């Protein structure tokens, strides 16, 4: 209806309160990634906070972040994601998931949920970075094939978009 | 010996030096590019111009002491700076700030093609081009920054670098000229940035820009342009080497074409309406009309011949160009009827046509009369420049059924009812969000990459809020606080406050309520 | 001839009745509202700061919402990922030097130009007869041209740098230090070739210099450094702050200064002097421009210092031991060498390396909160000081 100002209003100061009480880096991954899943990318739950999301984002990453540097081991912010996974095998599960996928509709998928769930600072910054970079390869190579194959009526079908109006 | 040596003096020439430059590369198993891309550039490309660092300085810093003796000294001393018809003055404040994005993200884009090559050389000649738009981007910087000294109204050409923010123009500008070049495989970035970008539209566009000046009176953009323009063919050049580095990679003949259509649309979508919108309509003195310029780059000299040239590696003349086309006969005139419409989200001062610029377009474009011209008189009679009337069009627009939609991809504006081009308008919910689009070509990038294209629009962002509230807020004021920068009409009385725009109650709607 | 609105007697006059007889706003300073850091807004900071189009969600941008186009995946053109570290504004960094493009060539040209006139005379003079043939043969043309793929190793390390990193003025201090880089190995070359226009028999091909950087023990575990600051990381502050103030910083500043320069002056060399005061000048010109954004900026940001300084720590502990074994395997270069007292033998390699550490003891590691003693590190690479 009425969207307030853009860059301080109630809907970035209500969630700036709830990143305030994240006290531990189990915490805080937790509601990162649910977040994440929630109102990032064209397969968010919710659009309920658009044009906030992304900075609201920021700020749970930059909290995230101190927790680690505050509470981890130094050699874990080079080895480890902050589900406690070991970095190295993260990238290795997903390489393997994409290069598995049958269609570009799986691989599109595949690499949302990728950095929905390892965005730094989950995941260490270079083991995210040549994940993403091999993961985006693959995607392409897929996507790409073929591009003008499929008329717009049936592409309009498989994305499962509702057509609410085409002009004559 | 410690008596004898030859004493003739000698030094060592660059193409000496260059001789070895693809030598100081070296074999090692993580020598490869860290960027997602479908291709692998060939280790052994070679570049076109011999340049190493030295005299990459040396001739550039001559080119620059020409330009800044001309500016400083000479048109100093003329007075030039004020000595512009305010149209084009205003223009300015717009080209070179909307250029310098492209400069900037340039530098970044040729950095990510330097990572791609393998061969020195070729990592060589990108460099080159990341070093020239770094001098690009200081160099149209410099002239907003010259004008802001002496031009008669220095707000807008003195923040460009926030005010742009608060209007929807600008968020195509990014689309073609700063995310375009830098986000994708670096492939279809280069074509975005030199086989379109640069090879279709800078190359010509800034030389295009210093004719329009000093048509205008303006000597300062022809004094910069022209020496940015000396740099170009060595970025057309980084273009060309990118297609015959890939030319032996399968990859290429599977890919390549379907980039290159992509980023030809994608380029034309916004230089196609907003190029000759700000040419044609904030000129006063006219050079060329657009449509003939347009076929001229675009058809002729791009698409026919400098495409023509690689042909030898499997590249073929986009199959959206005949689309292209078609659009660029009104699609400019349709853009104009938004810019003027939504003018309080500016920051220039626009003009409407007068009655001698109204007879150049029905003489150049038969039928702009009955339709844009009646709109515009209109307009004016309504007191389009008069503060105290309480008059936005933009709010004509909507009580007459002429809502405006954003594309999702291009950001364009889009006014199907009043349109003359051939955009068409595609509504879609998704996920529980509703989406416009306005052609087949950026439909079907959206319908296969939807997360690539998730740019909020102005009624997103801006929906339910006053319009003086929203300008208020990003700062598209003039030092009194109160004066807008934007107006409706280029003359230094009866300027637009922000009282004068609370008065016409102008609030965002959400253009995709009704579907 | 086109008519020009400036002179045409008509058009100047539709001009002059167009234009306001007053100025429409008084505040002519271009960009008025960057924060300056010294007394008045510089030309540098106008021309550079708030160039690059960021959003509120990347730290110190002004502008709003998503990008317009984003790779497949969904990797946004500029991005928080891109980096470890965290700041409360990315444009806070400003560059000591104050180089937009136009200082930046107009110096490089003046270099450009006297080095040619230099070379000229230095030809005609015949000063080449003095040098000592043992050190211009064996030492300099092999182990200074091997050096030149340090340089470019560590040039080709700023290619993500400079499309990845998050503001203009980082964007230009990594570039410019780029090609300071890459003119380094460029300049080694053009040393060699005008030897071989000196000296019948001396042959300045890469070949030699090559097979040194890529197979002589001397050279691996440099190389080693250069190829993962390169390419086995992508964070560009790590590569700025492992290339520029570690490695360089000590292998590089060793090899360059402490071996050829200083030993071009007890062997008879009166010619790489003149090429290594460039490397030398270049290099504490990046020094300045990355101790402002790694100190300054960052280590001491007022939110996120301590943050950052445990990533800079923790980088600086592992690239000091990858360049203390590099300069392990540098040394054995010294069982080559003619002796000099007090500069070729132990001793001499000692305090050398003593001025190395002790230096960036001070420039850097103080700076950032790493412990370090010199004498533990010059001692580590003196254990390849051959007996
Ligand atoms: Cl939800
Ligand atoms: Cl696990
Ligand atoms: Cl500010
Ligand atoms: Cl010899
Ligand atoms: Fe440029
Ligand atoms: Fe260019």
């Amino acid at each position: 209806a009425k969207r307030e100002p853009i860059h301080d209003n109630s809907i970035r100061t209500e969630w700036e309160a709830k990143i305030a009480k994240l006290t531990s880096v189990d915490q805080a991954t937790k509601f990162i990634q649910d977040f994440r899943l929630a109102y990032t990318s064209p397969f968010r739950k919710s659009y309920d906070i658009d044009v906030d999301y992304q900075y609201i984002e920021r700020k749970i990453e930059e909290k995230l972040s101190v927790l680690k540097t505050e509470k981890l081991p130094v050699a874990d912010l080079i080895t480890k994601a902050t589900t406690g996974e070991d970095a190295a095998a993260v990238e290795a599960t997903w390489i393997a998931k994409i290069k598995a996928a049958k269609s570009k509709y799986e691989a599109e998928r595949i690499h949302i949920e990728f950095r929905q769930l390892y965005k730094p600072p989950v995941l260490p910054v270079n083991v995210f970075l040549r994940t993403d970079a091999a993961l985006g390869t693959v995607l392409m190579e897929i996507r790409n094939t073929d591009y003008y194959g499929t008329p717009l009526e049936g592409l309009r079908k498989e994305r499962g978009v509702k057509v609410l109006h085409l002009q004559a | 010996d410690a008596l004898k040596v030859n004493r003739a003096p000698v030094g060592v020439e660059p193409q000496e030096v260059h001789k070895w430059l693809q030598s100081f590369n070296w074999d090692f198993k993580e020598n490869r590019t860290k960027y997602p891309t479908k291709y692998h550039m060939a280790n052994e490309t070679k570049e076109q111009f011999k340049v190493i660092a030295k005299e990459y300085a040396r001739m550039e810093a001559a080119k620059d002491e020409r330009q800044f003796g001309t500016l400083l000294d000479g048109l100093t001393r003329l007075g030039a700076g004020n000595k512009v018809h305010p149209r084009w003055g205003e223009t300015m404040k717009v080209i070179s700030n909307f250029l310098e994005v492209g400069e900037y993200n340039a530098i970044a884009a040729s950095a990510m093609l330097w990572d791609s090559a393998t061969a020195a050389e070729q990592k060589n000649g990108y460099l080159a081009q990341v070093l020239d738009e770094i001098r690009h981007t200081h160099q149209c910087a410099f002239i907003n920054h010259y004008y802001s000294k002496h031009y008669h109204d220095p707000a807008g050409h003195n923040d460009a670098r926030r005010t742009r923010a608060i209007g929807p123009l600008w968020k195509g500008m990014k689309r073609v000229f700063a995310d375009g070049f830098i986000s994708g495989d670096a492939v279809e970035c280069s074509v975005n940035l030199q086989l379109v970008g640069e090879a279709c539209f800078t190359n010509p566009l800034i030389v295009a820009v210093t004719e329009w000046a000093s048509a205008n009176g303006d000597e300062i953009t022809p004094t910069v342009f022209l020496s940015v323009e000396t740099d170009e063919l060595r970025h057309m050049a980084n273009g060309y080497q990118t297609v015959v580095s890939i030319a032996n990679d399968p990859a290429s003949a599977k890919f390549l074409n379907t980039d290159l259509n992509n980023a030809f649309w994608t380029q034309q979508k916004y230089f196609t309406p907003v190029l000759g919108y700000l040419f044609e309509y904030g000129s006063k003195f006219k050079v060329e009309p657009w449509v003939k310029t347009w076929n001229r780059w675009v058809y002729e000299d791009w698409g026919g011949i400098w495409i023509g040239r690689l042909g030898k590696y499997g590249v073929e003349s986009p199959a959206s160009l005949r689309d292209a086309k078609r659009d660029a006969y009104w699609a400019h005139h349709d853009l104009a009827l938004a810019a003027y419409a939504m003018w309080p989200l500016g920051f220039a001062r626009l003009a409407l046509p007068d009655e001698e610029d109204q007879a150049w377009f029905e003489a150049n474009y038969p039928g702009w009369a009955d339709h844009y011209g009646k709109i515009f008189n209109e307009w004016k009679k309504l007191g389009y420049e008069d503060p105290k009337s309480g008059f936005i069009p933009y709010q004509w627009l909507l009580a007459n059924g002429h809502d405006v939609y954003i594309d999702r991809v291009s950001q364009v504006p889009f006014i199907p009812s009043l349109a003359k081009g051939t955009g068409s308008l595609r509504v879609h919910e998704f996920n529980g969000k509703k989406h416009s689009l306005t052609d087949d070509w950026g439909e079907r990038q959206w319908l296969i990459e939807p997360e690539r294209y998730e740019c909020h629009n102005v009624f997103e962002q801006y929906e339910g809020r006053e319009l003086s509230e929203v300008i208020a807020e990003g700062h598209g004021v003039r030092s009194d606080g109160k004066t807008l920068i934007a107006q409706p009409h280029t003359r230094g009385d009866n300027l637009w406050t922000l009282e004068d725009i609370k008065r016409a109650g102008c609030v965002f709607p959400d253009p995709l309520a009704k579907f | 001839v086109t008519k020009r609105g400036l002179t045409d007697p008509e058009r100047a006059a539709i001009i002059a009745a167009a234009v306001p007889d007053h100025a429409l706003d008084t505040q002519r300073k271009y960009h008025y509202f960057i924060q300056p850091r010294w007394k008045r807004l510089s030309e540098y900071e106008q021309l550079s700061c708030y160039a690059q189009p960021n959003p509120d969600w990347i730290a110190g941008g002004l502008d709003w919402g998503d990008w317009t186009q984003k790779f497949h995946g969904g990797r946004p053109s500029w991005g928080n990922e891109s980096t470890e570290l965290r700041t409360t504004d990315w444009y806070r960094h400003r560059d000591p030097a104050r180089r937009w493009h136009h200082p930046y060539v107009k110096d490089k040209s003046e270099e450009a130009r006297y080095t040619q006139r230099f070379l000229a005379a230095y030809s005609s003079e015949g000063s080449i007869r003095t040098i000592d043939p043992y050190w211009r043969d064996e030492i300099l043309n092999k182990y200074f041209g091997a050096l030149l793929y340090s340089e470019y190793g560590l040039f080709n390390a700023h290619s993500s740098v400079g499309r990845d990193c998050l503001s203009d003025t980082i964007r230009q201090t990594a570039v410019f230090a780029a090609l300071d880089k890459v003119d380094n190995a460029q300049m080694i070359q053009m040393e060699r070739l005008f030897i071989a226009k000196l000296v019948p028999g001396f042959d300045a091909s890469t070949d030699v210099p090559k097979k040194i950087w890529t197979t002589d023990p001397i050279y691996s575990g440099a190389r080693a450094t250069v190829q993962e600051i390169w390419q086995g990381v992508q964070d560009w502050n790590e590569i700025l702050w492992a290339g520029h103030a570690v490695y360089d910083a000590t292998f590089g500043q060793f090899a360059r200064r402490e071996f050829f320069q200083r030993l071009a002056t007890v062997y008879g060399d009166t010619l790489t002097p003149f090429f290594t005061a460039q490397s030398q000048t270049y290099f504490q010109t990046t020094r300045g421009a990355i101790d402002d954004l790694f100190v300054y900026c960052l280590a001491n940001d007022s939110e996120f210092g301590a943050h950052n300084r445990t990533f800079l720590n923790a980088w600086t502990e592992h690239y000091l031991a990858s360049s203390v074994a590099a300069l392990k395997d540098f040394v054995g270069l010294y069982a080559k060498v003619e002796k000099v007292a007090g500069a070729t033998d132990r001793a001499g390699v000692s305090e050398a390396l003593q001025r190395v550490f002790g230096d960036w003891k001070i420039d850097y590691a103080d700076k950032i909160g790493f412990r370090v003693d010199v004498d533990q590190k010059v001692d580590a690479v003196l254990a390849g000081y051959k007996n």
